[PDB]
């Protein structure tokens, strides 16, 4: 099948296998015809149903599946499937030290394709991070949505991790840096990087 | 062997004190609460210390933290005992608190915040009366510590902090300071190149308080003649040459003679033969308003190879160069 | 070539700078480290490319204990070195090159980072990374830097650096992550709620 | 011959006298608000067409309920919006506080007032003889209003009645099945909820009216005073009428389909049988008796009638003895 192969490819670890059950009901695929070119022939390649066109149709099927994915992973079933991957840490671990390697969730900064690549949401610190592995630096963010992880914890509130136990305390010979001292520091950088005279 | 020397003032002051006063190795340090202070900005760096403008978060007051890098435990206990001994004497820096890092264990000293005037600023601003006033103030500090039996051993422009707005002065950095016991041989790797006295360069270990007076002389010369530093040696050996070119070789050879000092053969080749120059060579249109007959006379009485013939702090205070000051 | 150039050239040791020999020769700079490493003399001698001590004593395969002591000593010297102006200038150079890796937060826009120890005592924590922009601490992305002791970089290296060179402070980030669900923002009353349902659970 | 036509006894011609824009919902131009005004808090539930969240209006710190729609049935959404804006500010009708959309996705959401629904849903708690009278009077306020505005709810059931018990406030919600009444019009019979379907819907009479709500109400009352939830418990639509026929009798039923020349699904003949009209006293036991009174039974009986025309109107119901004590208090509180 096409679905199982695509999700099994190198770089597509973040994806879950969308049930054909969901894709055959055309209720769910609304508006997607006006989003991708060659929609009918791209949908055919997904359900397993001339070197000019057959190349472009493969790319349009990749863009279709991904948009469908963004909708699918918001559903209770799509949530449960990602939640399974999340429990095995398929989405990487948080680089923040005081998050203690919290498992992450994929997220898109934008919903429209071509604008941003995929990013990682940490349930603990609640900030977003660029995937550490440079094999994921080509997955379009639009395929996971802006709302996926937020929807997840709304459906399963139980899965929120408690706020970080500890915090980073900068110490210089064990004296803490007073915040008066960054306000200063931040000028000296402004006042510094100033237009050097451009000789006439 | 080399001929023994004593101090002509405050000779036996430490030897009839209780041992608590001078046995710094024995001293147990009162520790403070480190969490009181947080660092604002870097202010300065020594060879033994890092200096920060801090703030005491308990009372929001501005403070200064001198962090001491890894040295022997001796040197730190010594600086502290000396600072406690000299606490609240004229123009002596007031130690406000001692703290320690728990993990690093690297000790730090806290002070009341000095509004020191920039060093270059006051080299542009100081008048003929100003130098005289501040020289007197340094002497009050030098006479006090010498009376209390301690030589500073690192007198130089950077160790004298002037709040020129409030016309008040403070002698700092007692990290090289030491107790004076009659007839003891001391380390000569003290001071700073341009302020080391001849007894240090020729390796004469039985020195005393008078070392400070030479250092003070170099300070005076630098100020009145506006040439910093005055004796600008490239290294320890050239330092004695720069001095020999001013004070002459004649008095210097008479001096190593007087005390059976053994010279490092190194000097012979570079020392040579030099006349004792008149101070008038160093006087030009730009420094003249600071130079007077009384200034030259005073300076000359400080800068003597023979440490035993320099003016003591108390005597210095009586010189005609100060007459205009003392009345106030 | 030198032991230092060898050590600083090994895989995993990219975060280190090559310490000046003159700094190392000067005993004043190493005061107190003799009571922190075993086989202090032989360790230091190894670092300075001087002829080693004898044969017939490697009953504990003593070469290996000296080799590891020399490793630990170099880090502890490194820790003090990079606090010095010269050490700062060498690391600052590596920082401008990005040798320490870049910030993983998205809204830091790949701000170059500096190495840092969570602890000063060896064996307690591995080397971490400090982003001057977001002011937080992170784990290096490669597992090659997962076996370098944090005590070798020190607790206050970056703090020093910006106090000595404040010019290098980046402006705090322009934008911040804004969570949206179907266009709607998420209230904050809604994490407080979410956090119980996990406790209460 | 074709079924016998029927018209509402009250507010029959209200919609015909109205200007077009009142009942022509498919010409309604939606006025969009600002989505930045609202922020999500927790998920309340999921549907086939909607996602529903409890939200919060940041402009005034008041709770709201956001209902995110996936834009299916262009009509049915516009129908509901028109209805709610027509029924705005009416007694006990739910306020549609705002309507908005996502800048990017364009996925719309309805913003309703929040009601602190307090289910006695196991404090194992409950109401009283008076509580029932009070709340029933409150429901009638909305129904008499919406009927007067020419709109039938078509989905009256406990679930669609929100009670904030502590503040004694009641709202009638989910007007997704509500519709305009136009005389002579033949309407969909697949509305309601099985247990609250009126006989008109069960035997397929399509010219029904506001009185459909009145049967639905009567079902809710029987549920409350007899403590049986729901009262008529059919396993399907066919068995639903059977459960009614075992209470109201078959004779009045056959008289009803005769009167209106309705044709029964042959299926009912086998399963309907012949039953007597039972005395309400048969459902009284130690646990519900304190709620059943001659006034309740009399009022109940004048709601649950096969003939939709012989049911009480909403206004008539309000004037029944069952509500006297409630009306008196309503009056005294100004
Ligand atoms: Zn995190
Ligand atoms: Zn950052």
């Amino acid at each position: 099948s096409w679905i199982s192969w695509f999700c099994g490819l190198r770089g597509n670890e973040f994806f879950c296998e969308v049930d054909e059950d969901y894709i055959q009901d055309k209720f769910n695929l609304t508006g997607l015809n006006e989003q991708v070119p060659h929609y009918r022939q791209a949908l055919d390649m997904i359900l397993d149903l001339n070197p000019n066109q057959s190349d472009l149709i493969e790319q349009a099927a990749e863009m279709l599946y991904g948009l469908i994915h963004a909708r699918y992973i918001l559903t209770n079933r799509g949530i449960a499937q990602m939640l399974e991957k999340y429990q095995q840490g398929d989405f990487g671990y948080c680089p923040r030290v005081y998050c203690e390697n919290q498992p992450m969730l994929p997220i898109g900064l934008s919903d429209i394709p071509g604008e941003a690549m995929v990013k990682l949401y940490c349930p603990k610190c609640m900030d977003v991070y660029t995937p550490k592995s440079s094999r994921h630096h080509h997955t379009d963010g639009a395929y996971f949505g802006t709302g996926f992880p937020h929807m997840l914890f709304m459906v399963h509130p139980e899965y929120r991790p408690k706020r970080p136990a500890n915090q980073f305390v900068p110490r210089l010979y064990g004296f803490k840096i007073h915040p008066m001292a960054y306000q200063l520091q931040l000028q000296a950088a402004s006042n510094f990087k100033s237009p050097v005279k451009t000789i006439r | 062997g080399p001929v023994p020397s004593r101090a002509r003032v405050y000779t036996d002051v430490n030897t009839h004190r209780p041992r608590e006063y001078w046995d710094y190795e024995s001293h147990v340090v009162e520790w403070g609460n480190q969490d009181d202070y947080q660092l604002v900005r870097k202010l300065g760096r020594g060879k033994y210390s890092e200096v920060f403008e801090a703030i005491n978060i308990t009372n929001n007051e501005k403070v200064v933290v001198k962090i001491l890098k890894p040295v022997k435990k001796k040197k730190i206990k010594r600086e502290i005992k000396i600072l406690e001994n000299l606490r609240g004497g004229p123009n002596i820096i007031t130690l406000a608190d001692i703290v320690k890092d728990p993990v690093s264990r690297t000790p730090a000293l806290v002070f009341e915040h000095v509004n020191n005037t920039d060093f270059k600023q006051l080299r542009q601003t100081l008048t003929d009366y100003d130098i005289r006033f501040y020289m007197y103030e340094i002497l009050k500090a030098l006479d006090y510590c010498h009376s209390m039996g301690i030589m500073h051993r690192d007198v130089k422009p950077h160790n004298v902090m002037i709040d020129h707005e409030h016309r008040k002065l403070r002698l700092i950095d007692w990290g090289l300071a030491e107790f004076y016991h009659p007839g003891q041989e001391y380390n000569v790797r003290v001071a700073s190149r341009y302020f080391k006295g001849p007894e240090l360069l020729v390796d004469y270990q039985m020195y005393d308080y008078s070392l400070d007076m030479w250092s003070l002389g170099c300070m005076l010369a630098s100020m009145i003649f506006r040439k910093e530093p005055f004796f600008h040696g490239h290294d320890n050996y050239d330092q004695l040459v720069r001095i020999a070119k001013v004070l002459g070789t004649e008095d210097l050879y008479d001096y190593i003679d007087k005390y059976n000092i053994e010279l490092d053969p190194r000097f012979n080749d570079i020392l040579g033969r030099h006349s004792r120059k008149r101070w008038e060579r160093f006087v030009h249109s730009e420094n003249q308003h600071l130079v007077s007959p009384e200034a030259l006379d005073f300076l000359d009485k400080l800068l003597r190879y023979d440490h035993q013939s320099r003016l003591t702090a108390r005597e210095a205070m009586e010189h005609p160069y100060f007459y205009t000051v003392v009345k106030d």
